[PDB]
């Protein structure tokens, strides 16, 4: 009978395990996503400073 | 009745870790159950709550020391009759302090 | 309170045609909702959202606006919430609809929060939080002002109301997850609302949620600097004694680490740490360190906090700090007073500047109106003799001997007790 | 019925407690990563923009 | 402190995270007191502020239970005496009343 409770707990814990593995893996994946997004910022900076540099010219 | 012995049976309990202490304290207040040991495979001093028993032993040691000082001295000790259940909250550490 | 009504609403389907035939909604709206209900598989749902996306949020809004009986409106709201759970990206359809309508997303939904049904209003709130946290379009200006004002009013109710405040705090947290809403909430008096509801003995889950919020604020350096105007730590330290649960204990430990980490200045770290130590967090951290827990965060945070609190204790034990508290009259049990190692290292420092420290102590022994200051002066005078043998004659010269042996008859038992301790120090030997 | 129903419903509440605790831990890491990788990107972009500013 | 020592012994006797985060206990109890046992657990939840419930499970047991005889002041000495040669088995005939 107690194996019933133990089974249900182990199954809920498997669910927790996969959910929390995704939670952790999100850090690893979004680090790369940020490594990508840096391009947006740097290119925008370059274009802006190009505009004001043209003004100076 | 006394005609023959008791009809005892086995059981078990699930409860959240935090509530375990308070609930088993209420079972101590009740007094109609006997607990097993689910980890005889390793010593009791190597379970989840080693330090907790270590400090209770040491605190009782110190209380025995002060009681011995009391007996050496002339002050009595109060047998007030109150026998409360020990608080589960971390007021434990206040009692320690 | 949320779950049972959500489950009932998932099943309380009724004919959407009842209102089209009454001319309260449009034929395309009714057709969209009926087709979407029939199209249940994930691919079919995506096909509907991608073929009639412009009609989707319009159907939702029209029915929610014009419907009297809640069951259908709750059905739409629960469907949107469950669809966001299935795929968080579903916030995008609302933004597509709003952009096609040449409008921001908020005026469509914010009025719903003023409707009558607590379930429906709070589900609208959850939907708004998801939408404006995930989407590119943040909430801003008067719109965010009213939204957080509604959050504040729902908090002001402070039980089914508390279980709805669970959703209120959940929305608040899902929003604070993004930085802008954090500064908005600190600009508002909402942090005072958190303080008020916490002090008003709200329920365990709600405690975890608001400590989650303060932990989010502490994550940010400037928000951490802001929140000192409330000083949660005196409340949290003692409430930790009751909240032994892993959830709350973990989150408070994390908030403590965040305070001491993201404090902007050395003085900010000293303020937070002083609050901690004078409210006795260090002994609790030692006890928790003796304790062991499920996951990394609790124990790693306890270890970090022990490191930082120890560093703060050493700083307060600095000889310069001792002299400065003597000059500033702060003889109020700073860790320097009870740190025995400091006394062993620096008892000779009380001879510096021709015993000016002892002179301050012995002048305070007849100038201190505060019994705390008087007692600490007597105790420190005794500790000086304990830690520096030649100080016996120095104290006899300065009158600390007589002053403490008299003040053991001072009108305050605390001063009497400390003076007896000091005289015992003097009489440690010949 | 009552015995099985009680055991099942209470252990379902216990499963729900477990899964909500796991969700809270997952949310904790969710927020901490939000802090960390975003300030990492802040530092990287700050260096990139400083290089661009020196060039300009 | 002595009650505390007893309770910490009791909790160290429980199964641990390797089984599950929530603590598990194993107990001997008479069939007449199951309701009171669960009620004691309920009071404990009330005090601890545990909204998640305690649960008590039976299990058909091949193992031998302890023995009890509902002693009273008058009969205690007689029960002690008859058990001194050996503690009776599960609800077997008790010699005390006739002795």
């Amino acid at each position: 009978s107690q194996s019933q409770g133990i089974q249900q707990l182990l199954q809920a814990e498997k669910r927790a395990a996969e959910k929390v593995a995704d939670a952790r893996k999100r850090k690893a994946r979004r680090l790369k996503q940020a490594k990508e997004e840096a391009q947006m910022e740097v290119e925008q900076y370059r274009r802006e400073r190009e505009q004001e540099f043209q003004s100076k010219q | 009745e006394l005609f023959r012995s008791e009809e005892m049976t086995l059981a078990q309990l699930f409860l959240q870790s935090e509530a375990a202490y308070c609930c088993v304290s209420e079972l101590e207040e009740l007094g109609k159950v006997q607990f097993r040991d689910l980890n005889p495979d390793v010593n009791v001093f190597q379970r989840k709550f080693v330090n907790e028993v270590r400090r209770c032993e040491e605190m009782d040691r110190k209380l025995r020391f002060v009681e011995k000082e009391i007996r050496k001295a002339n002050i009595p000790i109060m047998d007030t009759g109150e026998n409360p259940e020990v608080p589960f909250p971390r007021d434990m550490i206040d009692l320690e302090a | 309170i949320i779950a049972a009504k959500a489950a009932e609403v998932r099943a309380n389907k009724v004919n959407w045609q009842s209102y089209l035939q009454g001319q309260m909604i449009s034929a395309e709206d009714c057709e969209f909702i009926q087709r979407f209900e029939m199209k249940r598989c994930s691919e079919e749902k995506q096909e509907m959202l991608q073929t009639e996306g412009s009609q989707c949020a319009k159907t939702f809004i029209n029915l929610m606006t014009h419907i009297s009986k809640e069951q259908t409106v709750q059905y739409i709201l629960t469907m949107v919430d469950d669809m966001l759970q299935e795929n968080h990206q579903r916030v995008s359809i609302f933004f597509d609809y709003a952009k096609r309508s040449k409008s921001t997303a908020w005026p469509y939904f914010l009025p719903m929060l003023n409707r009558q049904d607590p379930f429906t209003v709070h589900m609208a709130a959850r939907i708004i939080a998801k939408l404006a946290a995930w989407g590119k379009e943040l909430m801003e200006g008067s719109d965010l002002n009213y939204y957080f004002n509604w959050i504040k009013t729902q908090l002001s109710s402070q039980s089914d109301s508390s279980q709805y405040v669970q959703c209120v705090a959940g929305c608040l947290q899902l929003m604070l997850r993004v930085n802008e809403y954090r500064f908005a909430w600190v600009e508002a008096d909402g942090v005072n609302c958190i303080m008020g509801v916490l002090s008003n003995k709200c329920g365990f889950q709600l405690q975890y949620q608001m400590i989650f919020s303060i932990w989010l604020l502490a994550f940010s350096p400037q928000m951490c600097e802001h929140l000192r105007r409330y000083n949660i730590i005196p409340v949290l330290s003692d409430i930790l004694q009751e909240s032994v649960k892993e959830k709350v204990t973990r989150i408070i430990l994390a908030a403590f680490r965040n305070f001491l980490e993201k404090s902007t200045e050395r003085e900010t770290r000293q303020e937070y740490a002083l609050a901690m130590i004078q409210c006795k967090v260090l002994k609790q951290l030692e006890n928790l360190e003796q304790q062991k827990y499920d996951d990394e965060d609790i124990s790693e945070d306890i270890k970090f906090l022990l490191e930082k609190l120890g560093e703060s204790v050493q700083d307060l034990s600095s000889f310069d700090e001792y002299s400065s508290e003597l000059k500033s009259g702060r003889l109020e049990w700073s860790p320097v007073h009870k740190s025995e190692k400091f006394w062993r290292e620096n008892a000779v420092r009380l001879n510096e500047k021709n015993y000016e420290l002892l002179k301050i102590l012995t002048k305070l022994l007849e100038v201190s109106d505060d019994p705390q200051v008087l007692a600490v002066a007597a105790h420190d005078v005794g500790e000086y003799v304990r830690h520096y043998p030649r100080g016996k004659r120095v104290i006899e010269q300065l009158g600390g001997k007589q002053l403490v042996m008299n003040h053991m008859h001072h009108e305050d038992q605390q001063v009497r007790y400390n003076a007896l301790l000091a005289v015992q120090k003097l009489m440690v030997h010949n | 019925a009552l015995s099985d129903a009680d055991v099942q419903k209470q252990i379902k509440h216990m499963m729900a407690f477990i899964e909500q605790e796991a969700n809270e831990k997952a949310e904790e890491i969710d927020a901490k990563a939000e802090e960390e990788f975003n300030i990492e990107k802040g530092r990287l972009v700050q260096t990139q923009r400083l290089k661009i500013m020196e060039y300009y | 402190v002595r009650k505390m020592k007893a309770i910490y012994h009791t909790l160290n006797l429980c199964n641990i995270d390797v089984t599950q985060k929530c603590l598990i206990a194993e107990v001997w109890c008479p069939v007449t007191d199951l309701d009171s046992i669960q009620f004691a657990l309920r009071r404990g939840t009330e005090h601890s502020g545990s909204t998640v419930p305690s649960i008590l499970n039976r299990m058909q047991t091949n193992q031998t239970p302890p023995t009890y005889n509902k002693t009273n002041k008058f009969t205690h000495g007689f029960q002690n005496i008859v058990d001194a040669y050996g503690i009776g088995t599960y609800r077997e005939i008790n010699p005390a009343p006739y002795t």
